[PDB]
């Protein structure tokens, strides 16, 4: 269960960057065949209208679009499909970059396992309705279990750093990505002037050249663009989420406002960090949760099988 | 796959529907790759920048080059032929993808997504439960099937305390709704608008007279007919998810989704205290319903206690 | 998957027929997007707009470029080919997914798919279920008889749920007509417009100021096979016409409504089997069609002396 | 799939001969979509309307492109046997019905159920643990579901010896194989021979060309040729694996399985013999595997049985 | 698979270099379709109808676009060597074959049915908790006893069954000497053939009626391509052959026709195990080949010594 | 799959690495075919066989289209450098090289079954609660049993793989040849990334067919192959190091010796032998995955847990 752990600004990045991909692949597989130059010469050799003759072969015509495509058209509207897929490669990898390295995953997988287990432990609804046999052993061991999860978890943050670095990560390469693109977008345009110097295979110096996918290079780059800055107001929000609020403290007071049990510590860094992720995938979680933390009801709990046996 | 119970026919229509413009939009989109182009012939005669059309026939000699002429074709298909008829595919499936984000978002929001699995989960195990056989059809029970059936009551009751005091649910599909019938409105008008703009025959003039000698070109757009016919039929398909989405929120507005009444239930069966439950649970039991009643038939015999008094005492017997 | 037993050999006919149909749709479609070209030479000598027809030989100069001759394709492919010779492969493309979607909307509208999955899941659990054998038969576990008895309450609801209406049948009735009507109307419209996919078609599109000839004879290269298409389509769509109309007459001939289990109860023991209607008996004659012995071993979880016998022996080991 | 122990070599080899036959068709298919022309050039020099030919310089034709291309699309439709424009299409068509025959088995629900249900039946005696016993020759719960198997044992043989829908269906199945791999071989064998490379048309479009007959190279007409005559070397084998299959189907009776070397091998010689489409079944099983049908064959027998009511009671 | 076991890694070795023969044959085919033509520029300057070839002008040879068009198809139908425009598809025929060769093994009904057989038991050996105990070498389940006594009952059955005839091993020795005698053909006439793919052919194809040249000089744009295209055919055919001839070589060091049970009976307790013959011998000699951690928990079933503590442990 | 737990990090990098490699050099090879060839202007003012680079008006050539093309094909055979006509050619061999490098460890049958077996032993022990008990530390019969049974398991798995080292062996054998075939792929591509440029002068003397010698041409994919090269390089070197890195950590430490002092220490069990060879190196990958599962796996190898089990088992 690694979904649980993912809210809706990384699902949301994530179905970006596949529609980043979609944009790049389908510009790659534009710029492999349908990618072309169109180039005259310039200055070439009831009104009756006549066309100028340039005397000029068919190869001469395609060794002209040659020169006019190396050594005039741009580099950005040759190569946007191919940086548009490095870059959302590198976005994708570093998508994951919180959830790869086995000590996180670990953590992850141990978190989750142990939410999961007493969110289907019935003592947690026993204990809320007590303060609003063999089911108090399993309880009990899910206790200890807790307690060593306390012990494994919470005096680290090596979890918060990954995620924020992560997102400065993303923010910067976002940063990168906008000034870049916005910088060369103009660049991208249908008519071109070229002024190779083939005089002496094809007699003409200056040509006037017309790059066929331009218009859909440029519809391209803006909606790239625009899925681009979409991806950096995620990002900046989640960095804002990130910082306003400190992510190494996780409050149970607003489970004390209706919840008579205060005995709950309050957790640090990687509980503390985690936790806030669970509560924003639903708070429920985390505020039922709250009833495990807490030692006297460990307590009670012991009191109750005491009776019992 | 799991959530077919949770899609009435109105969401399999708009499925098919947007499968099916989809399909267009692909291909739309590999035509106007491939063979998308504008074989323009020059006008011989002009009359302030107009072609005038003013011993056996022959041919008009222009004196151009193959080149020139595609340097024409180029100019002319950026120039003068209308922006509808060049990004028609590129529209569409944009629109498509917008409709099954729509669609699809509440299956992917997992604030949503996490309530309705668990709404799946524990209907569809309430539903192959042999306590609700036993209980619909009104001394010794399976063990494990005692203990599954208090373990699903159990549940229930927790799922109930979880879910109806939210409706979040309810909201996002009406959010979903409200952009799809806005997006159709949308689409329904520019689509019609500019719809008539693909035509075969248009006459360019793009002013390349220093480049080839001639400043007007009857151009003709070979796929003008083709996108006709394919915007047609992709504004019929929009026509028909539109009805289907308008269908579907006079559905949501005439009947109170935000409350559930089990009086049907409580009235056949003997439980009579199913309580009427609310908020989201009314709205996916609602949609529950609109797939199969029989299901929240099932479903409604977990939430009466007196079924509880009646498989406790069962189950101490057995005890 | 689990349908198959609720598809006869009509509905297998017709799917693998729509499958073919499919095929040469496909087919006709990548030839009319990338090969369907129109070369199309002037006439030099006209008389009134028409082909006149008539020392090495030389040949004739049209003093044409080639832009002007695809200008003159494209404008006689456009107003003088025929929409059919055209349109032949994305007609019988919808065709298809008409047919296709006609023969699955019973299965994709969620009532019927409902109703057909709960029949198809109890008819399974009765035909796997061991004590039809001793049914059929005339010792047994208590796991054997508890799981026996929920499974005859379980046919007791199913049969209370679903023989109230007749949504099953009526929806497989208007897909059956839909399809008929559809046959009918796609073969007079193929046998009338076929004889318009010819070789040579003589264009007169007046471009005279463009390339200074008025009428051209076309040859259309991919016409001829389109035609080796088009009657192939009409041979199949033939076929899916006549199963279909039997299908029709296997609707007509008597009312699927009244299941009478008049000879499994004449052959088993239980002779008191009652006969279902509606929807149920609609379900269960799709179910003979398929195989009789599965409708023959429900038909003792529907006799009430075959529970008298169960509820003996639940006695016995109890 | 479940039906493979109901193949034998003969249904195999064709399938594989089907899937190839099925290849060269999607090959030849794609190859004469993609890039069957004929370049054609008009002979200058007629003479009684020939080719006469009545430094070297090129022989200039006064034609241009769209009318070479007319030339060629007019004498590839007119003076181009259909033989070799639409051979990959009857390959297709031939190698279709081919796959239908032998599908159409396993397809029709009738013959499809009542092969599965012999499958199953089959498979689950297999499965039985009190079959090698016997044929050696015990559980409470075993001898129970062994007791239950027998039941439904006899029930299959009552339901399905009635009958002999599947053997005619296979017989008719191997009919219509065998008549048109006959069919097919005579008019490839008949029509290979038009597959030239290069053809004389003369289809009189002087009026648009200026020429009468004109010279065309067919560029796709050798290697379709050669694909002809591997095309002929797999019906020929396809023909050659029905003719042994309707040698099978004739020269013993599959309407009767004797268990003679059956019941003389194992202690029960009480096996009835078999007939209809359960004795056809039990050749085709004979055929892939002898042991399915010895560890079946004592399911046959009452004396079997009887062992078995004696080790239940016994055990009781 | 299931039968991944009886491939060993000459059979491995063998598939791997097939489906990369199977590749470049697909490689070279779609290359052949598509780029395959040949430029065909007539020889201006002639000698006894041969390429004389004697601020430049380039010269005018006064042919249009489709009489090129005809030399090119009339001299790549002529003066083109077969084996440089049909290789990928000689290729393609081979290497089907040898994967025929290879894959016949498994869809032969007889022989896949016992290899099947075969499979399943060991697997149910490898299952056997007895197998366990006694390479080991207390409590016994009823059921496990059962499981037990069935499968060495099985054991017996099926040893007796297949000891008599040897048709997998014959049908494996004929695969190889079939798979070596291929490689043979292929390696000659391949080897003889390749220098026949050369980049400048000289063409005189007597078209002067038509084109109004008689010589031309022809480039070849696939030559060299497919020339390293033969001489990766020819490295990778060189390396099956060798790993064929090493498979006759092991097929011929011993008699696979008769394994002894020697060593495992000198390493166990069971010393009685008997030296099989034929068919179970060579099945044996191949999962030896894999593992023979198989043959060692396999060995214990055909003792009689451990049938007689499996009747001494089953009775207490 | 069922051996991602054998490969490290490095091996899963080095796995991904050669994805994108061959997801390059098919990208590249469909290039080559689709739109790599030669477009060649004549130098129409030639001094000493060299271009002398001597409104404004078009130069005529006097040339065909067919004499432009057949200059195309001469001067791209003749004088394009052959890296630029092969290098996705080459890089397809490279990476397929890599791949089955790689891949040879899991695909010779000796090592896989090897790899299989303590895989599957592995995993059972993994989720056996004999294990998670001994962790722990009144138990079910049947799963003292099957603890029992496991420790036998393991004491003949490692009797069986401790007496060779072929798999460790195996591994080195591939890391070696990986990083010699990296050294060599960065050498020769380093070396000739150079040749892959735009602007080629090409003499290839067709002046009797054409009538020029001395011709410029312009490569289309010439700099985009010469940025696929570039940016493969670096995944070479990428490789490389990560090959290089896997070297390493084959020579700092002994990987036929597993020392068991770390784990012995921190558990109670402080009798753990330390395993040799094979073991010791598929201990050493278990570790490099995740040590959970050699920790757990180290409590079914002391014989104080055989001990302990035995004594639970008298109880039970
Ligand atoms: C990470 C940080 C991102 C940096 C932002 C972009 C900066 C890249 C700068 C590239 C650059 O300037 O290179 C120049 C050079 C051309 O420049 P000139 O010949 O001077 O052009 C003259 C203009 N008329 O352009 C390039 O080489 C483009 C660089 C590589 C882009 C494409 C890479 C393709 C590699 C992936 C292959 C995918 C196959 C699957
Ligand atoms: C007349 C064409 O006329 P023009 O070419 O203007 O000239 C008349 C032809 N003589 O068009 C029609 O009649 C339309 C009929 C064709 C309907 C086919 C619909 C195709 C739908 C495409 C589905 C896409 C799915 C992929
Ligand atoms: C001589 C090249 O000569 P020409 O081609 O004449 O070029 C001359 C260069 N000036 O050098 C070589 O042969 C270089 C060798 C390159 C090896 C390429 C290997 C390609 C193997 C094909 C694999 C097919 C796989 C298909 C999937």
């Amino acid at each position: 269960a690694f979904r649980v752990l993912k809210p809706w600004w990384d699902v949301f990045t994530d179905y970006l960057s596949v529609a980043m991909l979609m944009i790049g692949v389908f510009g790659c597989t534009l710029q492999v065949m349908q990618d072309k130059i169109i180039c005259l010469p310039k200055r070439v050799q009831t009104v009756e209208m006549k066309g100028l003759k340039t005397d000029l072969d068919l190869q001469q015509y395609s060794f002209i679009n040659q020169m006019c495509y190396e050594r005039a058209l741009h580099w950005y509207a040759k190569y946007f499909p191919y940086l548009v897929l490095i870059h959302t490669l590198v976005f994708m990898l570093c998508s994951n970059f919180w959830f790869k390295f086995p000590g996180s995953s670990s953590k992850i997988e141990h978190f989750i396992s142990i939410l999961g287990k007493c969110f289907d432990s019935p003592w947690t609804t026993r204990a809320l309705s007590e303060v609003s046999k063999k089911e108090g052993e399993q309880a009990k061991a899910l206790f200890e279990k807790v307690k060593k999860f306390r012990l494994h978890v919470e005096e680290g943050d090596i979890l918060y750093a990954m995620y924020v670095r992560q997102t400065v990560l993303k923010v910067i390469k976002f940063l990168i990505i906008i000034a870049y693109n916005s910088a060369l977008v103009s660049k991208v345009q249908f008519t071109v002037d070229c002024n190779v110097d083939i005089q002496d295979m094809t007699g003409y110096k200056n040509f006037s050249c017309n790059h066929t996918m331009a218009h859909l290079f440029s519809k391209l780059s803006f909606c790239y663009l625009c899925f681009v800055s979409i991806y950096g107001l995620t990002c900046l929000y989640t960095l804002y989420w990130l910082f306003y609020r400190s992510l190494r403290e996780y409050s149970f007071e607003y489970v004390r406002q209706e919840t008579g049990i205060d005995d709950i510590p309050d957790v640090k860094n990687d509980f503390a960090f985690m936790l806030h992720m669970i509560d924003q995938y639903d708070p429920l979680y985390s505020k039922r949760f709250a009833v495990f933390l807490s030692e006297v009801s460990e307590n009670k709990l012991k009191q109750l099988n005491l009776n019992n046996e | 796959p799991a959530y077919r119970i949770l899609k009435p026919w109105w969401d399999v229509f708009t499925d098919y529907i947007s499968i099916v413009m989809l399909m267009i939009a692909v291909f739309g989109g590999t035509l106007q790759v491939d063979q998308d182009k504008m074989i323009c012939l020059p006008c011989k005669w002009v009359t302030k920048d107009s072609c005038n059309d003013s011993t056996g026939p022959t041919g008009i000699k222009y004196d151009l080059d193959r080149h020139q002429y595609n340097y024409v074709d180029a100019v002319c298909y950026e120039n003068r032929l209308h922006w509808f008829a060049k990004y028609f595919p590129y529209l569409v499936l944009l629109h498509t993808l917008i409709f099954l984000a729509c669609s699809n978002f509440w299956f992917k929001f997992p604030r949503t997504s996490s309530k309705l699995e668990h709404f799946v989960s524990i209907l569809l195990k309430c539903f192959d439960s042999p306590w609700t056989t036993r209980a619909l059809s009104e001394g010794v029970l399976d063990k494990k099937e005692g203990e599954q059936a208090k373990a699903l009551f159990e549940k229930v009751k927790k799922f109930r305390t979880h879910v109806e005091e939210g409706d979040i649910v309810y909201r996002l599909y009406m959010r979903q709704t409200i952009i799809k019938v806005i997006k159709f409105a949308l689409i329904i008008c520019y689509t019609v608008y500019y719809v008539h703009n693909i035509k075969f025959d248009v006459d360019c003039t793009v002013d390349i007279e220093s480049l080839t000698g001639y400043r007007t070109y009857r151009c003709a757009h070979p796929l003008a007919t083709l996108f006709k016919i394919l915007a047609s039929f992709y504004i019929s398909l929009v026509i028909f998810y539109g009805l289907i989405c308008m269908y579907t929120l006079w559905w949501m507005l005439r009947r109170s989704l935000k409350k559930y009444s089990f009086e049907s239930i409580r009235e056949e069966s003997s439980y009579s205290d199913i309580p009427d439950v609310k908020n989201d649970f009314a709205f996916m039991l609602h949609l529950i319903d609109q797939y199969d009643p029989l299901y929240s038939k099932r479903f409604a015999v977990f939430l009466s206690e007196v079924s509880e008094n009646k498989l406790r005492q069962l189950n101490l017997n057995n005890e």
